[PDB]
């Protein structure tokens, strides 16, 4: 079972741990709380093609807390890159994420991720967002808030990476299983 | 930290590689498609499209939506849900004897669209109409 | 443990230690790797970590702590270069070169290190932009020189080459100042003639398919910038369409190359250089066709299939087609014998436009786009494209993606659902699709019709029914409504109309009627013009509708009130007046139904149709007979509204009975609606129930205060105060979209207003910060928006009530209540803007706390907050500035100045504010013209502080000389000097002002920037003129 390496980039603030966190324990986290150097997390589904394993490299964007930097890049063999479309100066800093990724992982397939489409100010629109066309890119407009598509970036990952695009997530299998306090709190949603 | 009242503290007053050979310088010159079991020899009775929630102690997280299935083993009973899309596996639970399955949840306007529930690893809420929210309880409920 | 080891400088560097540490950090996992990262990252950052980098280079064995030892110097040479003595310098350089020759000569690391090689090429070029040319004016030459002596170093030097042309050329605006751009631009222009030089040998004679690629990926690169002549007045031209399009391995980065030749600055009358752009293009697409693969090619099947870098290349394809034939086509279009070339590479087009990825598919629509709309302009060149267009019509309409007024569409297990997210992705291409087809249809009204009356008679024969063509095909005929005559869109209309009903009938079920009813749907409210001639067809579909709000599918009723509200927003004209062979207005008879029309809707949808039935109303404009009509539609919510009043003045406990709480919400959210479509008509209405609405707002506002006695501060997480403060916010929002809305303004002044602060302003105040509700803050600036002119002392009063209690919710931290916050800065920057003087009035005390909250904003890393402080900052400056030579101005100036200058340039410089660069800059620009523009009166200074008879200009730079040697103790004084030469110098050009702070943010990263970079501006102006100067000479020699 082979587990690939996903360096995930971008500047801070447009979701990247929370995307993480989304398909790790399906919360929707609200705080910012600001990364530092980089976060491992193990992340796997099941596919016609068997089982596939993420080792997710969740790096931070502030440049203070930039740690290793692009040494977080070595021997990755995917990445997403994912910008705020309610923040112009994350989509203005995609190539540079771009650049200093490419120079160290020459040949990969990579994400673009335009991250909280779901807030009404839009302000990166549809027809500014072209960096990808000519980078070989795949590009998705997402959402961690809403889960619009949140698991589009791992197919497309997926199907590169198992070279074929007949590739489509199935069951994970299920295997045998091994408060008046909480009503009244409110819920997160 | 920043403090409201204060002045910002911002303009306040108050031999590389020699004994070594490089050094010179310029004079140096696979994935197979398979078969993935549910691991489901057993019967899909009732199924509804579902939101879960979770509870370990402040406070409840949301958890994932997608089909939560009641299974019949031709024999046994479990509850079986999947996240929609990516679809792992976020609950599995055996229906054994002494099952603890509350209707409603008070804290939220649409309640009555809800159901609670005590799980081996802390607690889940399950959210589905309200006609469906009851055959999910009777459902449940008729089993062990 | 002993990770840490390698953090102690006191003893020498154990290699074997950081090998180890390294690999547990890239090759470990869970707390090991962690904490290895951890220090690994120290490690990189100890200021005196580079002293080790060149033992680490030489002797670790380990790829990675050499790439991360390589991190360390460029953090050495980016910032602190010229700090070096000479022997670090020249010793660091010649060691980069030394090993990455090694590195080179060695084929099995040059096989396998790649990424160790790439990172030390680009220590390499960091070092030339300290270096290069003036202090290794020999270095491009000897560099082209080690070509020669392997394969290996000569692709190697590719890498070199591309690298510095990307950190010169692409990457350079704001990384390094103006002035360094320049002399590094013009350094490398100086010695491109010897790059090409080896660029082209390689081109012509070489073998090596590794070096002829990163030869082609420089090439790439250098198309940026370099003059025409050496694409043009070469071979390079021919040898890119020919041979490297030939060849499998060279073919992507060819094309991207040619790609960027399309876009070099040609010149427009220069007849050998069009012959020359004709030619490439030519060249190129006979090779595809030889090559690769014909023009009748399946490229769906090919791009599906996904084998090899076919999809990068067929993504590469349509932007080289699409590219040169924007700026070219008409290269193309008048000589017949290259009318073939034109067509195969638009069919090349139509083609690739069948692919099924969406972002390649927008990228040939945008092309599509700007070929038809140019054809509807110019009507003569029509027929050249007939028979793209006409394929190009079937290409659109078979893929029109769902339009956001669909709201039914299918989930995973085939069922057809309410959508459960608008996809603004969707809707933009959605409607990018409509404008091609809209002027596709133009270009030939007759074959759309007839294509898509075809293609709908499939449908109903079944041999091409599915719910995707069906709805492809209602989108696409929903998307011409206006392209036709009235008279040929009549029978258009009633063949759809008559063609979908008869589906609706042999396709039954659920999911068959749900697709249906949401195609007939979308079309009919496409159809206004068509509504608005036929009253009974018009009438028939609005009991259609009303017949699709009892379908028990919910995307049919969402969409079936959206309908409604789309049709009557255009056609209600035709619900006031009485039709002929009716007895009354329409409307009247859609009122009287209400209870039977709505029963099976959710509230949402039952507001939206009393909504709509607002639209309807405001159209009659005798105002009796519309406040008789706007009484009768709020018949229903008038009469629930009068029985829960009376019930809980009786009884105020049953404001606690969750059931009570959504009664009145929706009630409430009811007249919202109404009063959002009636807007000034909703005033009869709303006085119908203010009085007895707000003395509710006043009885929630204490079972709230009985609820916070008896319980204490966790009361407001209950679901009954909760409940409360939900009957609070829906009457502020009812309040807030009628003032919003009104024209009768001294009715919300003489009758409004006065209630409602009574009843709002006290309660806020005195409540605990846990139950204020943020909407009144929202509120009262709707309020200070429309009327605040009209009532000086009202707004003294809000800002009285509301200020000082809610500052000390969000002056602690920046995330506590942020809604809250939010609302604050808002109301703010309203009340500073339409009311000044109620800041005048403030107490000199509470004055200073305005100031104080705005400079708390400005530090804000919300950007919604940020950005409203920046403007407070800015509008409180322009009020000041707008009182003249006066004793509060002059205060506030001696107060207040020098503290906004500081804060400014404090988040201009700090590297946490960086969106909000722009906004500083007018902040700052502003502030140094009250200065250099003689718009303060009275000195900044005071008299201890000067020479007797200092100008405020010298106090100004001399104030932040030394604020700025402060803050950034490693700039020399000339540096500071020079910019605030420069700025003061700048103050009214925008562009010329922030391209210096551009500049001073680099300068203060680094140690050692030229004092001179601050006359970029100038110097260009003067170089410049020398140009000119030249130009006209010339000119005067061309003719005696
Ligand atoms: N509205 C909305 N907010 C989101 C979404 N995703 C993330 N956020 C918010 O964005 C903020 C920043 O989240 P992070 O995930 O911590 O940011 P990061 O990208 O990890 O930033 P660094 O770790 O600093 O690089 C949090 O408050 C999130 O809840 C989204 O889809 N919609
Ligand atoms: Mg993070």
């Amino acid at each position: 079972v082979p587990t690939f390496k996903l360096v995930l980039v971008g500047d801070g603030g447009t979701g990247k741990t929370t995307f993480v966190k989304r398909h790790l324990t399906g919360e929707f986290e609200k705080k910012y709380i600001a990364t530092i150097g980089v976060e491992v997390h193990p992340l796997s589904f099941y596919t016609n093609f068997g089982e596939i394993k993420f080792d997710v490299w969740d790096t931070a964007g502030l440049e203070k807390f930039g740690g290793l930097r692009d040494g977080y890049y070595i021997n990755a063999q995917c990445a997403i890159i994912m910008f705020d479309v309610t923040s112009r100066i994350t989509y203005k800093n995609v190539p540079n994420w771009h650049r200093d990724l490419v120079r160290v992982c020459e040949n990969i397939p990579i994400v673009l991720c335009g991250n909280k489409v779901d807030v009404k100010e839009r302000k990166v629109k549809a027809k500014t967002i072209t960096f990808h066309r000519k980078k070989n890119l795949q590009y998705y407009d997402i959402s961690a808030k809403s889960n619009y598509n949140f698991e589009k970036p791992f197919l497309w990952l997926a199907r590169k990476l198992a070279g074929n695009p007949q590739l489509e997530f199935v069951a994970s299998p299920a295997l045998a299983p091994p408060m008046e306090q909480a009503t009244a709190l409110p819920l997160p949603d | 930290k920043f403090v409201f009242g204060a002045a910002s503290k911002f303009g306040t007053g108050f031999a590389f590689g020699s004994g070594l050979s490089f050094g010179s310088g310029f004079n140096i010159l696979l994935q197979k498609q398979e078969v993935k079991s549910g691991e489901e020899s057993e019967e899909c009775i009732y199924q509804v499209n579902a939101k879960l929630y979770q509870l370990s102690n402040e406070g409840w997280k949301e958890r994932g939506v997608g089909i939560i299935k009641i299974n019949k083993s031709k024999d046994k009973t479990r509850i079986v849900m999947r996240s929609r899309g990516i679809l792992k596996v976020i609950l599995n639970i055996q229906l054994v004897k002494g099952f603890t399955v509350q209707k409603g949840f008070t804290g939220s306007l649409q309640s009555e669209k809800f159901i609670r529930l005590l799980a081996v690893d802390a607690q889940y809420a399950i959210k589905t109409k309200k006609e469906t929210t009851d055959e999910l309880y009777n459902i449940i409920v008729k089993s062990v | 443990g002993a990770m840490e080891g390698i953090l102690d400088f006191s003893n020498d560097l154990d290699i074997a230690l950081l090998d180890q540490v390294v690999s547990t950090f890239y090759q470990g996992s869970g707390v090991q790797q962690k904490q290895a990262q951890e220090i690994l990252t120290k490690f990189q950052d100890n200021p005196d970590a580079w002293q080790k980098a060149d033992q680490i280079l030489q002797f670790s064995t380990n790829p990675q702590s050499k790439f991360i030892a390589l991190s360390i110097l460029d953090k050495l040479i980016t910032r602190k270069w010229k700090l070096l003595p000479n022997d670090h310098r020249i010793g660091i350089r010649n060691f980069v070169v030394g090993m990455i020759i090694s590195m080179c000569q060695d084929d099995e690391v040059f096989k396998t290190q790649k990424n160790l090689i790439n990172k030390s090429d680009l220590t390499l070029v960091q070092i030339l932009k300290q270096e290069w040319p003036q202090n290794w004016p020999e270095f491009i030459p000897e560099l082209i020189g080690s070509s020669s002596s392997s394969v290996n170093v000569c692709e190697n030097n590719m890498i070199v080459l591309k690298l510095l042309s990307e950190e010169v050329f692409d990457f350079s605006a704001e990384q390094m100042t103006q002035a360094k751009a320049l002399h590094l631009k013009n350094s490398m222009s100086k010695e491109f003639e010897q790059i090409f030089k080896l660029c082209f040998q390689v081109l012509e004679q070489g073998s090596s398919s590794s070096l002829i690629v990163a030869t082609l990926e420089s090439l790439l690169r250098y198309l940026h910038w370099i003059p025409y002549r050496y694409i043009y007045e070469t071979n390079i031209l021919e040898l890119l369409s020919t041979k490297f399009m030939t060849s499998p391995d060279t073919r992507a980065i060819t094309l991207k190359c040619l790609t960027e030749v399309s876009n070099l600055k040609i010149p427009q009358d220069n007849d050998l250089i069009k012959r020359q752009t004709v030619l490439f293009f030519q060249n190129t697409l006979q090779q595809i066709a030889t090559s690769v693969m014909p023009v009748t090619a399946d490229l769906k099947a090919t791009y599906a299939n996904a084998n090899g870098n076919d999809q990068s290349f067929l993504q590469d394809l349509a932007m080289f087609l699409t590219t040169y034939l924007a700026r070219n086509r008409a290269l193309l279009e008048s000589d017949e014998s290259l009318r073939e070339l034109l067509l195969n590479a638009h069919q090349y087009l139509i083609q690739l436009s069948k692919i099924e990825e969406r972002e390649l598919f927008k990228t040939t629509l945008d092309y599509w786009h700007n070929l038809v709309a140019d054809l509807f302009y110019e009507p003569l060149k029509k027929h050249i494209y007939e028979e793209i267009c006409s394929q190009l019509r079937l290409v659109i309409i078979e893929n029109m993606v769902r339009p956001e007024e669909v709201l039914v569409v299918e989930n995973d297990e085939g069922e057809i659902v309410r959508e459960f997210v608008k996809e603004s992705d969707t809707i933009q291409l959605y409607k990018s699709e409509r404008e091609v087809l809209v002027y596709l249809t133009h270009l030939n009204v007759i074959d759309t019709e007839e294509i898509m009356i075809s293609k709908l008679a499939r449908q109903i024969d079944g041999s091409e029914w599915s719910w995707h063509n069906i709805n492809t095909l209602s989108w696409a005929i929903g998307s011409i409504s206006g392209t036709m005559s009235e008279d040929t869109e009549k029978r258009f209309v009633v063949t759809v109309i008559k063609d979908l009903l008869d589906l609706t009938v042999k396709k039954r079920g659920k999911d068959n009627k749900a697709v249906v009813a949401s195609d007939i749907m979308y079309v009919v409210g496409q159809y206004p013009r068509f509504l608005k001639a036929h009253w009974n067809f018009l009438r028939t579909v609005i009991l259609k509708l009303f017949e699709f709000m009892h379908e028990t599918h919910e995307g049919v009723q969402d969409m079936a009130c959206d309908t409604f509200i789309k049709i009557v927003q255009k056609c209600k004209y035709h619900f006031v007046i009485q039709q002929p062979r009716e007895s009354e207005p329409f409307i009247q008879t859609i009122i009287r139904d209400i209870q039977k029309t709505t029963a099976d809707l959710q509230p949402q949808q039952v507001h939206t149709f009393y909504k709509a039935c607002g639209i309807i109303i405001s159209e009659e404009r005798s105002v009796a007979e519309r406040n008789r009509l706007l009484s009768d539609l709020m018949q229903l919510p008038n009469m629930a509204w009068d029985t829960i009043v009376e019930q809980s003045t009786a009884n105020p406990t049953l404001l606690l009975d969750s059931e009570t709480v959504k009664i009145i919400a929706n009630i409430i959210k009811t007249n919202v609606a109404v009063c959002t479509s009636m807007g000034a008509d909703f005033y009869p209405q709303l006085g119908h129930i203010y009085y007895n609405m707000l003395q509710l707002y006043r009885a929630v506002s204490s079972m709230i205060s009985a609820q916070v006695a008896a319980e204490g501060l966790i009361a407001t997480k209950t679901p009954k105060v909760r409940g409360l403060r939900t009957i609070k916010k829906e009457i502020l929002k009812l309040v807030e979209t009628y003032i919003s809305k009104a024209r009768n303004l001294d009715d919300v002044v003489k009758v409004l207003v006065e209630p409602l602060l009574n009843a709002v302003l006290e309660d806020y105040m005195n409540n605990v910060p846990d139950a204020r509700d943020a909407e009144v803050l929202n509120c009262m600036t709707t309020v200070v928006e429309k009327v605040g002119h009209m009532i000086p002392q009202g707004v003294i009063l809000i800002l009285q009530s509301v200020f000082e209690c809610t500052l000390d919710m969000i002056n602690k931290d920046f995330t506590e209540y942020p809604e809250h916050r939010v609302e604050f800065y808002k109301l703010l920057k309203v009340i500073n803007e339409k009311s000044f003087a109620a800041f005048l009035e403030l107490p000199p005390a509470a004055f200073k706390l305005f100031v104080d909250a705005i400079c708390w904003a400005f530090k804000h890393n919300n950007r919604d907050v940020e950005v409203n402080g920046l403007q407070i900052a800015l509008d409180l400056v322009k009020n000041i500035e707008r009182m003249g030579n006066v004793p509060f101005a002059n205060e506030f100036h001696k107060n207040y100045f020098f503290i906004f200058v500081s804060e400014t340039f404090f988040v201009l410089t700090d590297s946490d504010h960086k969106s909000g660069f722009s906004k500083q800059a007018l902040l700052l620009m502003k502030l140094i013209s009250l200065v250099y523009d003689n718009k303060i009166s009275v000195p900044l200074y005071q008299e201890a502080e000067v020479p007797q008879g200092t100008s405020n200009q010298v106090y100004l730079s001399q104030y932040l000389a030394n604020m700025l040697s402060n803050a950034f103790p490693h700039l020399t004084s000339e540096q500071i000097a020079s910019f605030l030469s420069a700025l003061t110098k700048q103050y009214k050009d925008l562009v010329v002002f922030k391209g210096t702070l551009r500049d001073f943010l680099v300068q203060i990263k680094e140690v050692g920037g030229d004092p001179t970079d601050y006359l970029f501006a100038e110097d260009k102006e003067n170089a410049l003129m020398e140009q000119n100067r030249l130009e006209r000479e010339k000119a005067a020699k061309i003719g005696g």
